[PDB]
């Protein structure tokens, strides 16, 4: 049958460098490779189109090549940006050439350059009750690595970046919150 | 659409011997479209034992068919192939003549 | 034009039948159903190549598909399974082999399959406000939605400023959380963050509401339990800007 | 064998 | 000169459902596969004693590519129907050929692919196998379908390259039958037809492969034109023939009858004798 493998599986990167994602697959006679982006919750959305007559398609700082004889296509990412995080998925048309075989996708994880880390705890209150309160890890790096809670009545989020476009600023941060009634440690 | 008629041979396979157990064909080529009804007959009554090959055709896409059944050649019994196609106004019917 | 799919979320009883809807206006000869799983991503389902002609794809067993005309091409589950618990992505093209290979996907349909409907519930939203402490040490206001005791993954989160959706001083967690994954049926709690400078929040005229849309059961699913039938709805917490 | 591809006319 | 070859017939039935599908595979003049559309579960099935001994991979494969072939020229139908604007009442042929030929040194020697459209050549594979030579303005619309699909580019890779590998697989299995030259068995009749002429049939029964030469000829030089019947099978693999020559009664000894065959070291010569 046809297999398609795409290495790595999964990808972090640091934003401005350039990186590669491949695609391979076991049987060299295809008519088309596509390769998609998958926005998380949405569905797939073509990036580029190769013909097997065709060796390569450029879409800004997206190049894709298409080796038939090695059966490999590689997609080059220039200058990375917080924007290309996603997953890409890479398809080739099937033995019969009457639909599309899907890799299982490379989750691509481009992380956003905090200038001046100013890494910080702090306890949040409810807007309803008093006693319901939150902890919030903020403003830390992005090569810092969010560890588990490891107790199932104390839960820690793993992080994420919100853009605040109107003050040009980025920021990391995770959230903890239990039942019992300190943030203190929580996140360490 | 182009129409070409059927060329019927029928034909023992190997050479006819009174009492000795042998096969009956017929060999229907040389015809299209490939829609044909062909039925082996003993004494003016179709065979229901009757096999045929998987339907193929020649350079010219012309289509050929071989039909066949385990038959005993008696002195008495005469064997026939009737073959029926959107060529033919009525059914044709080929007489085995042992010397053919 | 493109790819349209309904519904966008279901939740179904084993044994319960079910046709997934696909259709496409862009006169494609060729569409094809997927189904999209956390571990090994798109399987083929069934494809068609014109109106009139299915077959099997790489997962077939326990769907049915037609294709009476060009528009349509519906999946049908005739007895559901908790295994076909999954997403499903439909997909057209002008064509396969040739040039204009371009394949267009429609938004998905998620689906969950439970033997029992009692483990369904909504999620409980609660905003807690920033802290004093960010405000004096970085000029900034961070408030943290937390959508909890919800099941299945049926949730969409949304932050409300004056009442305009938000798309930006906001990130929400990828993945939510099971609340206990020692259980296989743990309900699930997602948090959710909106930043904005301190003015902003000190500003006692700023209305701020995290929204949950919550999707469960629909009219017509049997509900028997002693307590309220948990229907696809919507779930919000709000807080005032206050100096 | 027989071909895994029909040409499509 | 051994050669694999497929013949593919589709004949469309409006109204009926899909049209009827039949794939019958040759080494040589010796069918081996067959693919038939008519049944509940149609797969391919051996069709020489020789390739029982083959597994389920083999038949699971030869299944799914003949079924896809059918699929294919079900849309091939539809649209070839459309090219001519044709009724869509009408039943239509779609016939497709395409074989692999091995030279003295048992190598690739040249590749061939034909389609037919109700019986009449629609579209040629050129002797490169990277080109087409459409045979009417309406296979035009097909050449540039095909070109920029570059198809002939995955039927050159089959031609070259899979039909060559199986054709040596296939001449292996069952070598007892496929490589033994069977020689005709030869002798001429004499049947009068009218007072003043009578019928000198030469006959080559039993012979292998099809491959055959049968010629009248009259001693020092009018010979009358041969009538040559189409080759036929006796069902047993082998296959016969005759050429016959009408001839003034009692004449018969002067004309001769010249049989060519692989499986005779040379040429033999038959004279009729009361």
């Amino acid at each position: 049958a046809q297999e398609v493998t795409q290495i790595p599986a999964a990808l972090s990167v640091p934003e401005g460098e350039n990186l590669v994602l491949n695609c391979s697959f076991t049987d060299s006679a295809i008519y088309n490779l596509q390769w998609f982006r998958q926005d998380p919750g949405k569905g797939l959305t073509s990036l580029l189109l190769i013909q097997s007559s065709q060796r390569e398609q450029t879409s800004g700082r997206l190049n894709a090549s298409l080796d038939k004889s090695s059966g490999r296509s590689t997609l080059y990412i220039a200058a990375s940006q917080p924007g290309d995080s996603a997953t890409y998925l890479c398809a080739v048309t099937n033995q019969a050439g009457t639909a599309l075989i899907f890799g299982k996708g490379t989750t691509l994880s481009v992380s956003s350059n905090i200038q001046n880390p100013d890494p910080a705890v702090y306890q949040l209150r409810d807007s309803k009750s008093s006693d319901k309160s939150v902890c919030l890890f903020t403003d830390f790096d992005s090569q810092t690595n969010v560890s588990q809670s490891k107790d199932s009545d104390v839960y820690i989020t793993d992080k994420c970046v919100l853009d605040m476009r109107s003050m040009d600023f980025k920021s990391n941060s995770a959230v903890a919150w239990s039942n019992k009634s300190a943030c203190a440690n929580a996140f360490n | 659409m182009i129409q070409r008629t059927p060329k019927i041979q029928v034909y023992s396979r190997h050479p006819a011997e009174n009492g000795k157990s042998n096969f009956l064909n017929c060999y229907v080529s040389g015809f299209h479209p490939s829609d044909i009804e062909v039925d082996l007959l003993k004494n003016g009554e179709r065979i229901e034992k009757v096999e045929h090959s998987d339907l193929s055709f020649s350079k010219d896409w012309s289509f050929y068919l071989l039909y066949y059944t385990e038959f005993t050649p008696t002195e008495k019994d005469e064997y026939a192939c009737r073959v029926n196609h959107v060529t033919l106004s009525q059914p044709k019917i080929v007489k085995w003549d042992r010397d053919m | 034009a493109g790819v349209t799919q309904t519904p966008k979320f279901q939740v179904l009883k084993t044994g319960q039948s079910m046709t997934l809807q696909c259709s496409q206006d862009m006169n494609h000869e060729y569409m094809s159903w997927y189904r999209q799983d956390p571990g090994m991503g798109l399987r083929l389902i069934h494809y068609s190549v014109g109106a009139g002609i299915t077959d099997q794809g790489e997962v077939p067993n326990g769907y049915n598909v037609s294709r009476s005309t060009t528009e349509d091409f519906p999946l049908r589950l005739l007895s559901a399974a908790p295994s076909q618990t999954s997403v499903y992505f439909c997909a057209s093209s002008y064509s396969i082999r040739g040039s204009r290979g371009e394949q267009f996907f429609g938004p998905g349909t998620r689906l969950t399959v439970l033997e029992d409907l009692k483990n369904v519930f909504p999620p409980e939203v609660a905003v807690f406000e920033p802290s004093e402490a960010e405000i004096s040490h970085t000029q900034k206001a961070t408030l943290v939605c937390l959508a909890t005791g919800f099941y299945p993954d049926h949730v969409e989160l949304s932050w409300w400023v004056n009442g305009k959706e938000v798309h930006s001083g906001v990130c929400t967690d990828p993945q939510p959380l099971k609340e206990q994954p020692a259980l296989n049926d743990s309900r699930y709690a997602l948090s959710s963050r909106l930043r904005v400078s301190a003015t902003f929040w000190q500003d006692p005229r700023n209305h701020f509401r995290c929204q949950v849309q919550f999707y469960g059961l629909s009219e017509n699913d049997e509900w028997t339990q002693d307590r309220a039938k948990p229907v696809t709805q919507i779930v919000s917490a709000e807080a005032w800007g206050r100096a | 064998r027989l071909p895994a591809k029909a040409p499509l006319l | 000169s051994h050669s694999l070859k497929y013949f593919h017939t589709s004949v469309s039935r409006p109204g009926r459902g899909e049209p009827r599908f039949i794939s019958v595979g040759y080494v040589d003049d010796t069918q081996f596969v067959r693919f038939d559309n008519d049944a509940a579960s149609p797969r391919m099935v051996p069709r020489a004693p020789w390739m029982e001994q083959e597994g389920s991979e083999y038949w699971d494969r030869e299944t799914r590519s003949a079924r896809d072939t059918a699929q294919i020229f079900r849309v091939n139908l539809r649209t070839l129907r459309g090219y001519y604007n044709q009724s869509e009442a009408g039943s239509h042929t779609l016939q497709w050929m395409h074989g692999c030929e091995l030279g003295p040194d048992g190598r690739f020697l040249r590749g061939y692919e034909q389609f037919a459209y109700d019986g009449k050549d629609y579209l040629t594979l050129n002797e490169d196998l990277r080109s087409w030579t459409a045979v009417d303005t309406a296979a035009q619309i097909s050449e540039q379908k095909s070109n920029d699909a570059s198809e002939a580019e995955h039927q050159r890779a089959y031609l070259e390259d899979t039909c060559v590998e199986w054709l040596h697989k296939y001449l292996e299995k069952g070598k007892e039958t496929l490589l033994h030259l069977e020689p005709p068995k030869t002798h001429v009749t004499h049947h009068p037809i009218s007072d003043h002429e009578a019928t000198l049939r030469c006959w080559a029964l039993g012979f292998y492969p099809a491959e055959i030469t049968l010629t009248w000829q009259q001693d020092g030089e009018h010979t009358q034109d041969t009538e040559l019947v189409e080759t036929r099978p006796a069902g047993d693999g082998t296959f016969q023939k005759w050429a016959a020559v009408v001839v003034p009664s009692g004449e018969e000894q002067r004309y001769t009858c010249h049989v060519q065959h692989e499986g005779l070291p040379e040429p033999v010569t038959l004279r009729w004798k009361p």
